[PDB]
């Protein structure tokens, strides 16, 4: 039922700098939020899954930040490595995962 | 001004912290189990003001149950036989009884086995239930038991014959049982009707899937429980104020036939079925079904706002969810639940009785763990038992659009223990304070 | 066997005073039954000895040396002392029960000096 | 290891009056011996924190409040007081045992009540 | 958990006084683990109970009667009590320190007897 | 007896032998003997005597 | 049948006789262990038994 919307589209970023994605929501989900990382070819990876805790062995240059319908992730240090495509997802009813947020090279 | 310390022991205040807990009981049993001491002389009384938080899903003694329940089976089932010479490639028949139906392999399953003196092999034959026995590949004739790919079976010694007795959990000096007894109490929060004991009231052991049974009642009416961290819970509870009668038969003589492995050990399984054939059956009352399916529609949108409530029967797993599980003598009853869970309802006394066809099995993969299987022997002679059911374990379900649907599951036993435990937590005391106050010591 | 273990709820700081005494009483009377049988024992002792630290010995009730520092908790309780039960002030002078009860070893130690000082003139 | 159990058969009421210490003496120094010890150490402490709770501490003898009733054993113990050993007796007041520790506790209850209501004085 | 076992080590006779009161406090916090549990208890307590034959109850030092001996060690320990510490003086007299504690324990009995001797008239 | 029982072989190490075992209660309790030489077993004594 | 053989000496194509699950049958398998683990039979030379 909850369909979760993710924007913008595309960011350009140029290496070591900042950025700033923003997931909203059809519903509330409190905070039942998560956040992935897609590197194409290989398999999505865990950012947090808290609203903003951690996982292990994310560098901690990563944060998310939110509650209610509003939530945003981001990265203040970021490197070329970093580069790739992103994820919202939530998890308080029927799961569903967002389009997504690109992120090039500028 | 003029504020000197002074230290009071005996003080009332609590904290909370894990403990190692130990049982009470009646008199008499089988023989932590028989246990001792006795139940004793019970005691209780109200804290009052206390206003104290409960958690049903995190609490400890819910683990312990469970982590006893285990070794306690395994304290009693290692004396016994150890059936792995029993393993051979059985030959089957399955077509001596015209009524052929559920009993699968029969005499005249074939099989060689090894007697008391080493050398001298023979033949012999048993009759195994077809969920019993798998099928080895193309030879139509070829069967062998079922659990004997991945485990050790052992058969349950005759003489034990367990038994839901009530069980009190008593904790030690220093350390106390608080409980709550506001009746609306949904498993998790606060409450302030506290009150304390040393021993928990009776719980019955009791192992059970779908629906359980001969558990204590609730004193409300029909209370709902769930974890609340998400709307997307693994398991529903439904713990009920009105108990409904299920009686449960096997009509059949079954006949008792001993096999022997030496040196010393009795293989015990059933010889010829005697006696014209029929299926073992479970009742219920229809008009109580009803009401009750009723009252937990009625309930159950308390949570939800307004969709409306359908139910459905299981639909996947093993016997032990898709149908309802549970023991009666020596035996285990699996019995098909399809025509119960298919009400529905929409948003805004004992006449007709429910019948429902109920299959049996002998080896048993004992609900807790893989590697461990065991093989109740058969008995003998026609077969009822009494019960009365006293909640639901059921689990939420799409399909639908503005109606949430329900199904039962929760094969995970420790919710059923959960289903009782849920008043209780355990606390760790400090009796020893200090405080401020006008004096000093004279010398 | 027991009783009254925690009756004392909803009593103040000092009006729990009475029944201190019952709430003291309560020791009397298949391997995790002797478990539970040592620790009741070890939970015991470690609270009546320690008190001999204190120098308080067989009374529930006793004044000492040493002032109730105005610090720890930045507080005064006399106020409060007939409307509060006891968590709500443990739980508040948690933060300083450790070095309090180090003061009261001290104030108890200087005790055996001054005794011993006196009585060896006899 | 011990020291002279029960010599003191043959004793009256309170002939036995100081030979008690040897009977205190006694608690100096294949898993049944590990119960044996840990029994040796519940059913000792059982008696000494019991002599707490009545007030009495570390002493073999102790006067009380409380006094003796008409109730409990219709007798008077005087007369008969030289010449009986003391089964005979305590198999006797054994009908109120049971009462009379309770009124020793309560008879202690009383004694921090008194002391402490006079020592906030200082 | 504990504090301090031996600072006190290189102190005399006398001393080593003030530090005893942090020398009696540490009882504080795969069978042997139990095992080692159960030692710390009966070692405590053998000890503990011991001072109450010798009727010191619980204090850290305390006179008594029976006077010392030209028996015992044939020795006075005044000149050395600044100059020695305690293993060279225990290990002197352990000649006799068996003996000693019955001593000790007699000392300990005419107390009561002529307590209660004293105490009836009331 | 191989019918009925899982026969075992004493380990030839072992060599039983009515080595003397003294029986000792804990302390608390005691044990009480009866040294009248006539006692027939069962009724009362009146030289009893104590030991643990 | 390695080429490559000193050091690991029995091999594949040690070969032995093992009970399965069903205890009438009775199966052919192979293995690799270090010329340290066995030890040699008397007499028959390709026989060789665990140590």
């Amino acid at each position: 039922e909850i369909v979760m919307t993710q924007s913008p589209a595309t960011l350009s970023v140029s290496p070591g700098e900042r950025a700033t994605l923003s997931c909203r929501a059809s519903q509330s989900v409190s905070s039942n939020l998560a956040w992935y990382q897609q590197k194409p070819g290989q398999a999505p990876r865990l950012l947090i899954y808290g609203a903003s805790t951690r996982a292990t062995g994310i560098p901690a240059r990563f944060s998310g930040s939110g509650s209610g319908t509003e939530f945003t992730l981001t990265i203040s240090s970021m490197q070329s490595e970093d580069f790739a495509v992103y994820y919202c997802h939530q998890y308080n009813n029927w799961w569903t995962f967002g389009q997504g947020t690109k992120v090039e090279i500028k | 001004e003029n504020l000197w310390v002074t230290v009071y022991y005996g003080v009332p205040v609590w904290k909370e912290a894990k403990t190692t807990l130990f049982c009470a009981s009646d008199a008499k049993a089988y023989e932590t189990h028989a246990c001792v001491p006795t139940d004793p002389n019970p005691q209780e009384m109200v804290l009052k003001n206390v206003t104290e938080n409960f958690n049903m899903w995190k609490n400890d003694m819910v683990d312990q149950m469970h982590e006893d329940v285990i070794s306690l089976w395994d304290q009693s089932l290692k004396p016994c036989v150890k059936l792995t010479p029993l393993c051979v490639t059985l030959n089957c028949t399955n077509a001596t009884a015209s009524n052929s139906s559920i009993i699968e392999g029969m005499k005249n399953c074939s099989f060689n086995i090894t007697t008391e003196l080493r050398d001298k092999r023979e033949k012999k034959n048993a009759l195994f239930y077809k969920l019993d026995i798998v099928q080895l590949d193309g030879n139509s004739s070829q069967y062998r038991l079922i659990n004997c790919n991945t485990s050790v079976i052992t058969q349950a010694c005759p003489k034990v014959s367990f038994d839901p007795i009530p069980i009190h959990y008593c904790a030690p000096a220093g350390y106390a049982i608080l409980k709550c007894n506001n009746k609306t109490f949904t498993g998790t929060g606060p409450c302030n009707n506290v009150s304390t004991v040393q021993c928990t009231h009776g719980i019955k052991p009791v192992v059970s899937t779908q629906l359980l049974l001969n558990g204590s009642l609730a004193e409300g009416e029909i209370i709902i429980r769930s974890e609340n961290i998400t709307k997307n819970v693994k398991t529903i509870i439904v713990h009920l104020n009105e108990s409904v009668k299920i009686e449960c038969t096997r009509p059949n003589n079954k006949t008792r036939t001993s096999i022997r492995i030496g040196p010393g050990q009795a293989f015990y399984a059933t010889g010829q079925v005697i006696g014209d054939i029929r299926e073992a059956y479970c009742n219920i009352n229809e008009s109580k079904w009803n009401e009750t399916l009723q009252r937990v529609s009625k309930k159950l949108k308390e949570y939800f706002p307004h969709k409306n409530i359908t139910f459905q029967p299981s639909s996947g797993g093993d016997l032990e969810i898709t149908t309802h599980s549970f023991n009666c003598g020596g035996e285990f009853f699996y019995c098909n639940t399809s025509s119960l869970f298919n009400r529905t309802y929409m948003a805004n006394n004992s006449t007709r009785t429910i019948t429902i066809h109920c299959r049996i099995k002998q080896i048993i993969n004992m609900w807790q763990e893989v590697g461990r299987a065991m093989y109740a022997p058969p008995i003998a002679g026609n077969i009822t038992c009494i019960s009365n059911i006293t909640g639901l374990l059921l689990t939420r379900d799409g399909g639908k659009n503005n109606t949430e649907t329900f199904r039962p599951g929760g094969g995970n036993m420790k919710d059923n223990w959960r289903s009782e435990l849920y008043k209780y937590k355990v606390v760790k005391i400090e009796p020893l304070g200090v405080a401020p106050t006008r004096c000093k010591r004279r010398v | 066997v027991f009783l009254g273990f925690l009756g004392a709820a909803g009593s103040t700081m000092g009006a729990a005073s009475m029944t201190l005494t019952v709430q003291a009483r309560n020791l009397l009377s298949g391997i995790k039954q002797l478990q539970a049988r040592v620790l009741a024992v070890e939970r015991y002792l470690r609270d009546q000895q320690l008190l001999g630290i204190w120098g308080c010995s067989g009374k529930l009730i006793c004044c000492t040396n040493v002032p109730w520092n105005s610090s720890w908790s930045n507080r005064n309780l006399s106020e409060i002392w007939d409307n509060m039960t006891w968590l709500q002030w443990d739980k508040e002078i948690s933060n300083y029960t450790q070095i309090i009860y180090g003061l009261l070893e001290e104030s108890q130690n200087q005790q055996e000096k001054n005794e011993q000082d006196l009585l060896a003139l006899d």
